[PDB]
RNA sequence: GUAAAAAA
């Protein structure tokens, strides 16, 4: 499920020449989620349990 | 499960397979109402949404979703809190809306009819089918679908039900004054007889059904609007059934209502078959809606507006994606719709106009469809077409220069048929064929797998070869990479439909998924037929600049990618205009490549100009072409080419005074700019006759009919005229004849003499021809001379290298001609050539340690240098002391070898410096070439021949002195012994190759054959034993058949089947494909 | 400073006869140059010889001219009127050119030292051996294992790697390639005795990273060893730019069967292009020119994805890049399995 | 917006404020950006106070029941803020709502450069043409 | 560097 989600966000970045700061940090977050899938899953489930203001 | 065309197809099939649907005997009517749920996302209430999501899922997930919808939206200096309505840009918004819309579907249908349409929970219905026929016919609502927020309802009304419903509607809203027709809706795209003027009862039934559904929906949540709604009624008076779904106008006509006995069979009409009685009971006509024609036109408008500043290739790619998505979506509806095809023609014209304006600000008369539609592999833009473009045979004309001369072909003149650019509408399979073919291909693949596991074998590509680009989804999708994640990927179509709210970049392929559906189109046949319709690759490359770049074959041509100046150079903080120019450098590449066909008078009619320092005529202002041509012919390259050609021809004349009985050869130097003077000409080379010669009539160089006139003459000229021919004018024979006749019969030209010959050179196409008088010797001498010149002139080498660097082309190892059989024969001319071998230099040997480990301990090597014209063998011995303490050892072995070869060339005097070098390894070219930058008159090339200087190392004395070497050394040996005095150098080199390949293939049998008698003694200053001529040819034959037998037993090929040239090729070191 | 020859900067090769010192005061003191528009055979040929292989090329030089031009308008009238000055090239000062040379030296030294596959005779043991534990070492190539984790069902994979830190096995030498073919034959025989087919691949898809060119041998079972060209065909048809400049799949096996022999791969692809190639035979296979650096997978992810797709694997095991270690038990086990087929052993 | 705006009350919540917060959180559930202007505090303040009130009432329920023994052992279950106390390698999601951390004795180099550039940027007021006119006034004065 | 006598 997580790999499908990250592939969707990365293909939202697929054809991009110039990247701004939020674009580069979202690419970095995606590759961190690729490298540590378990930690990302715990963080995601913690956010889904706890966060109500965004 | 399905793509939106398959959804439309299934909706047509469901309508056709309803009970008695076309029966209007008892007054029953059918209604399709399509409408849109107005302001649903806007009117979602977040507390109620939290309650409904709490129903279907965990409360933490529901609370996350609604809290996520309650956010602050910002745009520049504006901000507000969204506290009412959903945000469609959240990732889960498509899911949340499909659930909310399901609740709205329950409101529209009622729970009981929704349960009947959905079927029982354990065995749910298929799409548009029911459990049984009474459940189908219980209720007036027969078919229902919601696509996000568009809904379609198909109702079937008896006369009594229709009367009750119209009675209630007119009780609520009474209006007799006949404006329900003047305010109703109908399809103005179909024919008038496919429609008609409306009727009171059908109109009242339509507005009454709309009224009933609007009464079902509560306005605070959502409503449906009459301006959003289209209604169609099929009755006894209206035998037609109209609806739009996802882009398709669909008109259904029953076969029991059609007024013709027979039907014109169309590739564009769906034949709706009854699923019980199995005959075609209805026809469905499809068109594209005008809204979608507008959407495609707006997509091309968006391309043009954002693409005033980008490349021709990106413009072409965007056009290609738009067109292929349009045609692969609509298929039959596209070729049915007449306004769509006109829009495609106009949009294609606009795209080509964009490329034309970006090339030159003034509109031309005719670019070739070659330059627009040639595939990207041949340097074209690779555009597809949805129009019909005539390809003229004036574009299809092409010529070829061989040693005989010039051959002209007019391809297409086999037939009078109009060659057209092909149409992807003809290359894409219709949707109905796709659905039937999908059924049959998946059944076929399942069976083929069944026999594969029955006979317990492997599936082969020959099994899964015919059933390859077929199906929905594709067998290709069975062979894509990820399949587990694909099994877990759900909701992707709805996800894309909401991806328009997360991304600015619109997807023309929004309707299909390559990961799930697979690629639903293929253009290999299209591209081959485009090449054939353009007239073949030879015709295309006649249009281009392929002749001037000096490449052997168009296969193996590679184009370097040139786009990364964004990441590369934006650190310079460029201006908007600056980075637009950097974004359009790929346009100079395209313009240079297609240059011979653009600046033509027929293309750009007008007042031609002349490029400074050249003889190029520029037709209109093409600034990137002008810049590139200045970068090519900079440093007076036109006049310097003329000077180098004249110098080479005068060198040939200087060495052939005695051959042609020429008293002296004069080199006129008064005119430095006559080369690119084009109004008239003077002469370049002067010939003074020692004896009175009889010259021929004026004729071309390659004409074989020499009519020697009786007029005696003494004074001759040779006049070299350069040219840069466009595609309209690159017939160098006609050019040289016409300019020769004019410059002789025109009195402002002052030739120094009344006899002469004019040689003209077309630089843009690498051509040449001559016209004038000939005393004997000129034809053969100038033939050999000009062949060697245009294969050997260094100014022309500079020109070819500049064109290669300006196109950024690379080539495979079908590269510049290495050593082969022909230049193997051509070694033995007067030029000083020299072989360089370095494979024996850096030698390492595997030594076993006391631990059992392996050490790559280096030993000495020897740079081998071989003059074959004199049989000289220089050896440069390099030591382990040199190899000590270095990293990247093989690389610096090559670089050292280049360094000491350059040192030896430096030590050599001018008279003893070689003209040509040939390296055995092809890796030495870069280090040797850059270290011989200082000696650029040396021509350096590589060898495709694998000569056995390994065996030359394997000779006893040389290997012994290499082993006994302590310091670096430099020694010289002789390899021809006395064969220079006995036989020819050709035969001596052949014998040397024979003995060295014999030593390559074995050592004991080789030395036994070389020394069959102990009376034969090898003396001191010779390397090989002294034999007679008959003994030497006997040893030659023995080593020849020894090598042939070893090759036969190694490759399992019979010896007697090889020809003499083939046996020579094995003796040389070449590789030959098997004759069997 | 410290040698820095033409091998380290090809523009540091003799006199620059294409340049000309600027007559102005700043051209005297800063050290700008210009174009030597009176030049001959010698000068032009020397210039092209020195300027082949430059990054970017003539496109980058025109880009530098535009980036200098402050009055530049992207307009055809402007380009035509300023055509001469725009066409005029720009030549770097010798100080900046030495800066380029020392920069590539520092980058190349860092890459060469950090590369886990190079073998040099300079640094002392145990650092003389590479990080990859050598099993069989020919005269100029050798063989180690694929790093952990491997794709399940394809365990025991090897890599054939030359001593010379190339970027392409088109850059590799003739004898390097010959003993690479011998390694391929030996591994093919080993895996056929194992009962499995073998495929080989070279990932030259990122030549700007200057990785050590290695040929990975992956063993696969029999039926998917038959169907492997379909998987690689589909992946290379789907994983790159749709409107590609070249053919998406070039069939070196088909060219070899037609007539190129062994030399189909080395005579079919230009060495200056980024590519991926897979061998199923010993003389052929099929390959792809990587034209979209963003759309192509990063690193060896392309081949890992394809191999996992055949051998259905955990995607974590797929996108976990391999990491090399020096002491490795399964390398010892693969050596004690390998020592039968070793032609380097029968040579020694 | 969440800390430094001068309309943000960082004093302790009154009883009327707590009653309003609970009443609105019952009315418009999990809609904190909507609730916060009516209460008068920020959305993060309202959310953190609401979960603190719920945890306080949970602890008073546990104390009233007396499930645990004496308050001198290690058998107490951790609080919600204890579970939400960060993992080793966990990022704060709302450091803009957390209060400011005081300056250390020794600043780091990024902070010295940050202070220097702050001073220069605050002092600067002119554009490029105004600066060249001042420079050329001085140069013309000296030349004259 | 193209458009006025231990801080390109
Ligand atoms: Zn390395």
């Amino acid at each position: 499920i997580l790999i499908l989600a990250l592939e969707r966000l990365r293909e939202a970045y697929s054809t991009k020449g110039r990247l701004n700061q939020s674009q580069r940090e979202e690419l970095a977050l995606i590759e961190q989620a690729y490298d540590s899938p378990g930690t990302t899953l715990e963080r995601i489930k913690r956010f889904l349990l706890t966060q109500r203001a965004f | 499960s399905e793509v939106p065309p398959l959804l439309v197809y299934k909706w047509c099939q469901g309508i056709n397979n309803l009970d008695k649907v076309w029966d209007t005997s008892n007054g029953e009517c059918n209604v399709i109402i399509e409408t849109q749920l107005s302001k649903v996302y806007e009117k979602i209430e977040l507390t109620l949404l939290n309650s409904l999501l709490r129903l279907i899922m965990d409360h933490n997930l529901a609370d996350y979703i609604t809290a996520k919808n309650n956010v602050t939206l910002t745009y520049k200096d504006m901000s507000h809190v969204n506290s009412y309505g959903m945000i469609r840009g959240l990732q889960f918004s498509a899911f949340v809306f499909q659930y909310y819309g399901l609740i709205l579907d329950l409101l529209i249908l009622g729970p009981q009819r929704a349960a009947e349409i959905a079927g029982p929970p354990q065995s749910p219905n298929d799409f548009l089918q029911f459990q049984d026929r009474d459940t189908e016919t219980r209720h007036p609502i027969r078919l229902y679908t919601r696509y996000i927020d568009k809904i379609w309802v198909f109702l079937r009304f008896t006369a009594e039900e229709s009367r009750d419903l119209i009675q209630r509607f007119l009780t609520e809203q009474p209006d007799p004054n006949f404006e329900n027709v003047i305010g109703f809706k109908s399809k103005k795209c179909w024919p008038r007889d496919s429609r008609m003027r409306l009727m009171r009862h059908d109109v009242n039934l339509g507005r009454a059904v709309f009224w009933d559904l609007k009464n079902r929906l509560p306005r605070s949540v959502t409503t449906i609007e009459w301006d959003d709604t289209f209604v169609s009624v099929y009755s006894k008076d209206n035998p037609n059934l109209l609806f739009s779904m996802c882009g398709f106008e669909v008109r259904i006509l029953p076969k029991c209502r059609n007024q013709n006995d027979e039907f014109p069979v169309k590739d564009s009409v769906w034949s709706l078959v009854d699923n019980s009685t199995k005959e075609r009971t209805a026809h469905a006509f499809l068109q594209v809606t005008e809204e979608d024609i507008q959407k495609f036109n707006n997509r091309i408008r968006q391309i043009l507006m954002s693409s005033g500043s980008t490349t021709f290739t990106k413009i072409a790619n965007k056009w290609n994606t738009a067109l292929i998505a349009l045609f692969t979506y609509y298929r039959e509806a596209a070729v049915s719709t007449v306004n769509l095809l006109d829009t495609i023609v106009k949009c294609e014209t606009k795209i080509q106009t964009r490329v034309k304006i970006g090339l030159n600000s003034k509109m031309p008369s005719r670019f070739p469809p070659a330059v627009f539609y040639t595939p990207k592999e041949l340097g074209g833009l690779g555009m597809l077409s949805g129009s019909h473009i005539l390809i003229p045979a004036s574009d299809k004309r092409w010529c070829k220069q061989t040693d005989v001369g010039i051959t002209h072909f007019r391809a297409g003149m086999s037939h009078d048929e109009e060659t057209l650019i092909p149409n992807i509408a003809r290359y894409i399979i219709p949707w109905e064929a796709e659905f039937i073919d999908s059924q049959r291909v998946w059944t076929e693949y399942s069976q083929k797998r069944l026999e594969a596991q029955q006979q317990n074998r492997r599936l082969t590509l020959e099994d899964l070869e015919d059933s390859w680009d077929r199906g929905l989804p594709r067998i290709n999708t069975l062979f894509q990479k990820d399949r587990s994640t694909l099994s877990f990927d759900k909701g992707f179509r709805a996800r894309a439909e909401f991806k328009i709210y997360q991304l600015m970049k619109s997807n023309p392929f929004w309707w299909t998924n390559p990961r799930h559906d697979g690629k639903l189109w293929n253009l290999n046949a299209y591209r081959t037929d485009v090449i054939q319709a353009l007239g073949g690759v030879e015709t295309i490359l006649e249009h281009t600049l392929f002749k001037a770049t000096g490449f052997p074959s168009w296969e193996g041509l590679f184009w370097e990618k040139s786009s990364g100046f964004e990441a590369s150079m934006q650190f310079k903080k460029l201006t908007n205009a600056q980075r637009s120019g950097l974004n359009q450098i790929p346009n100079r590449r395209f313009t240079l490549w297609w240059s011979p066909t653009i600046n033509r008078a027929n293309v750009y009619v007008g007042f031609q100009v002349q490029l400074d320092l050249t003889g190029i005529f520029l037709h209109g202002k093409i600034p990137t072409l002008k810049i590139s041509l200045i970068q090519i012919f900079r440093a007076h390259l036109w006049q310097k080419i003329h000077e180098s050609v004249v110098m080479d021809l005068c060198q040939v004349f200087d060495q052939e005074l005695e051959a042609l009985s020429i008293e002296s050869v004069q080199k006129e130097t008064i005119h430095p700019r006559k080369s690119y003077k084009m109004n008239s000409s003077c002469a370049d080379i002067q010939l003074f006759a020692s004896h009175k010669w009889n010259v021929t009539r004026p004729s071309l160089l390659f004409d074989t009919k020499d009519v020697i006139e009786a007029t005696t003459t003494n004074k001759f000229w040779i006049d070299v005229q350069l040219r840069y021919g466009d595609y309209d004018s690159h017939d160098i024979e006609r050019y040289v004849r016409a300019k020769y006749l004019d410059y002789t019969t025109d009195s402002m030209s002052l030739y120094p003499s009344p006899t002469g010959l004019m040689i003209g050179i077309d630089l843009a196409y690498n051509l040449y021809s001559a016209y004038g008088q000939y005393f004997p010797g000129l034809k053969t001498l100038i033939q050999q001379a000009m062949a060697k010149i245009m294969k050997a002139n260094p100014a022309l080498y500079v020109l070819r290298e500049r064109i290669r660097k300006g196109l950024q082309l690379y080539a495979s190892e079908s590269n510049q001609e290495f050593l082969n059989s022909q230049n193997y024969s051509e070694l033995f001319s007067n030029q000083t050539q020299l072989f360089i071998d370095d494979t024996n230099v850096y030698r390492v040997t595997i030594h076993k340690t006391f631990e059992g480990n392996l050490t790559t301990k280096p030993i000495n090597g020897a740079i081998f240098i071989f003059n074959p014209r004199t049989g000289q063998l220089f050896l440069k011995i390099i030591h382990t002391s040199v190899w000590a303490g270095q990293k990247r050892l093989g690389q610096l072995a090559k670089w050292k070898t280049a360094e000491e070869v350059a040192a030896l060339i430096r030590s050599l005097p001018v008279e003893e410096q070689p003209k040509q070098l040939i390296v055995t390894r092809k890796g030495l070219l870069d280090p040797l070439e850059v270290n011989l930058v200082d000696f650029p008159n040396i021509s350096i090339r590589a060898s495709e021949l694998q000569l056995p200087f390994q065996a030359a190392m394997k000779v006893e004395k040389l290997g012994d002195m290499i082993l006994r070497a302590t310091e670096p050394q430099m020694v010289l040996f002789n390899l021809y012994d006395d064969w220079l005095k006995t036989i020819s150098s050709y035969t001596a080199f052949s014998r040397l190759i024979l003995i060295l390949r014999a030593l390559h293939v074995n050592q004991d049998k080789t030395k036994l054959i070389l020394r069959p008698d102990k009376t034969v003694i090898t003396q001191d200053h010779h390397i090989w034993p002294s034999l007679t001529d008959e003994d030497w040819i006997k040893v030659e034959m023995q080593l020849r058949d020894l090598i042939l037998n070893d090759y036969g037993k190694k490759n399992n090929v019979n010896v007697a089947s090889l020809t003499t040239s083939e046996v020579r090729d094995i003796i040389l070191g070449m590789e030959i494909s098997a004759p069997s | 400073a410290i040698v820095l020859d033409a091998s380290y900067n090809r523009m540091l090769a003799g006199p620059r006869h294409e340049v000309k010192a600027v007559t102005t005061k700043r051209g005297r003191e800063r050290g700008q140059v210009e174009a030597n528009e009176d030049m001959t055979i010698e000068d032009m040929i020397s210039e092209e010889r020195r300027t082949r292989g430059q990054p970017g090329g003539e496109g980058l030089r025109l880009a530098e001219r535009i980036a200098k031009d402050a009055r530049f308008e992207n307009d055809l009238e402007y380009l035509e009127e300023n055509a001469e000055w725009l066409a005029k090239r720009v030549h770097k000062t010798d100080l900046s050119l030495k800066n380029i040379a020392v920069n590539e030296y520092q980058k190349l030294n860092r890459i060469l030292e950090t590369c886990p596959l190079c073998y040099h005779e300079d640094r002392n043991p145990p650092q003389n051996l590479p990080i990859a534990p050598v099993i069989s070492l020919g005269t100029r190539t050798y063989l180690t294992l694929a790093p952990e984790p491997e794709i399940n069902g394809a365990e025991g994979g090897a890599v054939i790697v030359p001593l010379t830190h190339h970027t392409n096995l088109l850059e590799c030498d003739d004898d390097e390639w010959e003993e690479i073919r011998n390694f391929m034959k030996s591994l093919t025989r080993l895996y056929h005795d194992q009962g499995r087919d073998v495929i080989f691949y070279e990932n030259a898809a990122a030549p700007k990273r200057r990785q050590h060119a290695a040929l990975v041998a992956v063993p696969i079972p029999y039926e998917l060893g038959d169907t492997a060209p379909a998987f690689f065909r589909e992946a290379m048809l789907s994983s790159d730019e749709e409107w590609a400049q070249h053919r998406k799949v070039i069939d070196t096996g088909k060219k070899a069967k037609e007539a190129l022999g062994r030399m189909a791969f080395r005579r079919s692809i230009a060495k200056e292009m980024p590519y991926f190639h897979v061998w199923f035979n010993l003389d052929g296979g099929l390959g792809h020119i990587v034209e979209d650096e963003n759309k192509w997978p990063k690193g060896d992810l392309f081949a890992r994805e394809v191999i996992g797709g055949m051998l259905d694997a955990e995607p974590d095991v797929i996108k976990k890049q391999g990491r090399w270690t020096r002491s490795d038990e399964r390398v010892e086990g693969f050596k004690k399995r390998w020592r039968k087929f070793d032609w380097t052993r029968v040579l020694t | 917006n969440e800390w430094l705006d001068p309309s943000i009350k960082k004093i302790e919540w009154s009883r009327e404020e707590d009653e309003k917060l609970l009443h609105l959180a019952k009315l418009m559930p999990t809609q904190w950006r909507t609730i916060a202007p009516i209460v008068g505090r920020t959305a993060n303040q309202c959310l953190e106070r609401y979960q603190k009130l719920l945890d306080e009432a949970e602890q008073r329920e546990a104390s009233e029941l007396g499930l645990t023994g004496p308050d001198g052992g290690e058998t107490r279950a951790p609080t919600a803020e204890d579970v939400r106390k960060l993992r080793p390698g966990e990022i704060d999601p709302d450091p803009e709502t957390k209060p400011a951390r005081p300056d250390t004795i020794d600043l780091d180099e990024d902070e010295k450069e940050m202070l220097s550039e702050a001073r220069a940027r605050l002092a600067n007021t002119q554009g490029k043409k105004a600066k060249r006119k001042a420079r050329e006034r001085q140069q013309e004065e000296s030349r004259r």
